[PDB]
């Protein structure tokens, strides 16, 4: 592992957590309960991507070069997406953390919607992943647990990360709309701390202690209807309607 | 307020957001257009994202062939940035029609204007109340007309429109539920020029209770009613005499424009509003 | 008989309107699962027609001599709205005066007491329904021409 | 002089107001925005025996 | 009088016009059952007797 | 707390329930989810007035 830690990417602060075991020696040839944890921990430390990006195209024209060979009509749908990207393209500095009109897809079951985040993602020749976020009803559900646990677990954008090694990837973040919140818990102040581009900089959990690179990373979320979504995250959205097919 | 507001504050801050600097521009038109036609709301943020909307437009059509300067847009433009619009302002009739009347509401998000209609037609003796109406307006048309079968010399109205006579009041449209006792006098002055044939001026709106012998009582949320009658076009209000009071809380060049007309009986509306000569033949 | 259009949350559909004028004493019978804007919308329709008795050849004492049923099949199933008043004013003025009205065009269209034709809600999927079923002609209230782009 | 609330529809600026009184007397600004659960256990915590 | 050895079933409608129904098997069938040979039906439930 | 319970108050029944509450809390071990039950109900016993 100290051959594996000290190659390309990551920061200081991660090397000072990255120098703790060395002298975290001998206890997983014989026990220990939580001796693993350090192990898989150390494992996810060098695990998840640092400093390898994707080159991005952001030109319309070959983005609706690429969306018309993958779908059929829902051509305005289309032209939203476009103005969309066109103002995230435009943008560089200031003005595109401080407002980022997430969007939003809402229409009913039977369209295309995870299609076109694939499309989408694919335009950008990133690497696609989805989360979805049916029966989310905790935050370490988001976040990871404490590491001083038994079954330790980071979250989902985690995984999502360690899937493809591109800094800035391309995540759908499928069907808020079924995010139950009841009494003790909900996981949509750790989407408005994830979601909102000018806190999740500074993203950590309670597995891992380190800053995070979700910057560009760039999202799109889904949803069936309006009125079940937090009003705190209903700040932050820019919704487009996909309403139904036509008989031809 | 909302044009000011949108000149100052919002305009700016949704072009710098969006990414333009002083490569685009709306006019005044164009605002007032975009508030008065895709926007139905009390607070300002629905204007703030149409804004944005407008915004994101003319960034796509720089980034697909760019121009060099400035471009106004105008208020033709703003289908070509929004799409179809959504609502449809509100228009004051012009010329004097027999058996209806201008009348003025009040919703939360701002007052609008009704027009109550009445059609008088031969059959026995039967009043219908149709358009959602609920209970405290259909006790306010009874008794408006009560009010009017009390007085039918006064007016020319028929001597037996009691028995001979099948009333219908409507008030489109017939999907919203409307209520309240505000619109007494506005019915009193359909059903007389429905009955007695001869026309009411549409240039004026009014308000005001009525009760069984002919006084009009005071209403509330008068500024609402006085801002959409004066943004519709309609100069000439009838108002209780009782509501002088509040006519203090309008704004100064709102105030100059309306010829404002207090009344205490049902008598001086009726007198003031009906055009003197019959048009139509009578009903029975 | 008139042709109309109706509006599921699925597509279009259309709707038969059929009235009878038998003789009678000046009853009006809606049949047929209407909601409570439907009647007063063909209320309003019918006193429209009684007030310019003579514009469009209608009997002079109707209001008291016949009896009027408004039905609108099928029945079990619920029916609502108001954008059905033209066409109740076409079926009625139909079975009143004898003539025999045009099937081969559908209509819209909300209907007050001064017969002014109001505007409507969902065009889009009332005229992809007329389409595909085969009909050419459509009559639509002017205020509505903003969305069929 | 009591506790004063600031009452009326969505979209009038009630936040801004707030920042501007905050940052005419140079104080800082939070935002709880409360009712996110259902109920009285969660102004007042949970001790560290649950 | 009316002759009493035929079932029938139908919706009509205002203009004397015949319209289609449901549950034509079970209709049939009970009808088989009690001795009845004699069915009147409407037109457009013609393919639901396979 | 078993110098808690014997200042306070008591009645004697409520005395000797709660000195028996004590003695089984005391032979179990801690930490377990058994025990922080019985502990809350002799905090809430003994800081009510008698
Ligand atoms: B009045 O009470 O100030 C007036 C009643 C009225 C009369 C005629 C046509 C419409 C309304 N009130 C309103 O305008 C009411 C609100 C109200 C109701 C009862 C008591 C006090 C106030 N508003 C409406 O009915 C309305 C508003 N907007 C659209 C449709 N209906
Ligand atoms: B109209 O108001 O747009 C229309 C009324 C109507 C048309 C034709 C026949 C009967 C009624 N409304 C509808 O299309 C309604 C649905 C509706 C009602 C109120 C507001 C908006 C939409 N359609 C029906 O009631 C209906 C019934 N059965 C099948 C399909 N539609
Ligand atoms: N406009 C379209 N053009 C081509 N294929 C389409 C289109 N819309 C839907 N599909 C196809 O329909 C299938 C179902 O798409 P889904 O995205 O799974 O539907 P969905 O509505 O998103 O499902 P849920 O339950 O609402 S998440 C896929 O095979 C899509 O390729
Ligand atoms: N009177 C006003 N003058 C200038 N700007 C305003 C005014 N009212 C509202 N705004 C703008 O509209 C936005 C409304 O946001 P906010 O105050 O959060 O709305 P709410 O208080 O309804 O949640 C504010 O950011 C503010 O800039």
């Amino acid at each position: 592992l100290r051959k594996k830690i000290e190659e390309v990417g990551m920061p200081e602060a991660v090397k000072t957590k990255a120098l703790k075991e060395l002298d975290r020696l001998e206890r997983m040839q014989q026990g220990s309960p939580e001796a693993t944890v350090a192990r898989t921990y150390l494992d996810w430390l060098t695990e998840v991507p640092w400093s390898k990006a994707d080159p991005e195209v952001l030109d319309i024209n070959h983005t609706r070069q690429v969306l018309d060979e993958d779908h059929y009509g829902l051509k305005d749908v289309k032209e939203r997406i476009l103005e969309y990207l066109a103002v995230r393209q435009l943008t560089q500095g200031l003005d595109v953390r401080n407002k980022a009109p997430i969007l939003v897809l809402v229409g009913p079951p039977g369209v295309g919607k995870t299609s076109l985040g694939r499309s989408i993602a694919r335009s950008m020749n990133r690497k696609f992943h989805r989360i979805s976020l049916g029966g989310v009803r905790d935050e370490a559900e988001i976040r990871g647990h404490r590491r001083t646990y038994i079954g330790a677990m980071p979250g989902k954008l985690i995984h999502a990360m360690k899937q493809v090694g591109v800094i800035n990837p391309v995540i759908l973040l499928d069907e808020i709309d079924k995010m139950s919140s009841d009494w003790r818990g909900d996981p949509a102040s750790a989407m408005l701390e994830v979601l909102d581009p000018e806190q999740n900089n500074t993203f950590t959990d309670h597995y891992l202690d380190v800053p995070y690179d979700l910057s560009k990373v760039f999202f799109i979320t889904t949803a069936n209807t309006l009125q079940t979504i937090p009003r705190p995250l209903l700040d932050r959205m820019e919704v487009i309607e996909i309403p139904g097919y036509t008989n031809m | 307020e909302k044009q000011a507001i949108a000149r100052q504050y919002l305009w700016p801050k949704q072009v710098r957001e969006s990414g333009m600097e002083g490569r685009i521009e709306v006019t005044d038109a164009a605002i007032l257009r975009v508030i008065s036609e895709y926007t139905r709301e009390a607070g300002v943020r629905g204007l703030e994202r149409e804004l944005g909307k407008i915004a994101r437009k003319g960034a796509k059509f720089w980034l697909e062939g760019a121009w060099e300067g400035l471009r106004t847009i105008d208020a033709s433009d703003i289908p070509t940035y929004l799409g179809i619009p959504r609502y449809r302002p509100d228009k004051a009739e012009t010329e004097p029609q027999v058996g209806t009347a201008q009348g003025l509401a009040w919703t939360p998000v701002g007052g609008t204007l009704l027009t109550i209609e009445v059609a008088a037609v031969p059959g026995s003796g039967k009043l219908s109340l149709t358009g959602q109406l609920g209970e405290v307006m259909k006790e306010s048309a009874q008794a408006a007309l009560t009010y009017l079968r009390a007085h039918t010399q006064d007016y020319g109205l028929p001597e037996d429109f009691y028995n001979k006579v099948d009333l219908h009041v409507h008030v489109p449209d017939g999907a919203t539920p409307k209520d309240g006792p505000s619109a007494g006098i506005t019915m009193a002055t359909a059903i007389a020029s429905a009955l007695s044939r001869r026309p009411a001026r549409m240039d004026i709106a009014m308000t005001g209770e009525v009760s069984l012998r002919g006084k009009v009582m005071p209403i509330g949320g008068v500024k609402e009613k006085l801002l959409a009658a004066h943004q519709a076009g309609i100069h000439k209000i009838v108002l209780p005499k009782d509501n002088e009071a509040q006519l203090e809380e309008l704004p100064k060049e709102v105030l100059e424009g309306l010829e404002i007309k207090l009344v205490e009986d049902v008598g001086e509306v009726l007198e003031y509003l009906l055009l003197p000569e019959p048009t139509m033949p009578p009903v029975v």
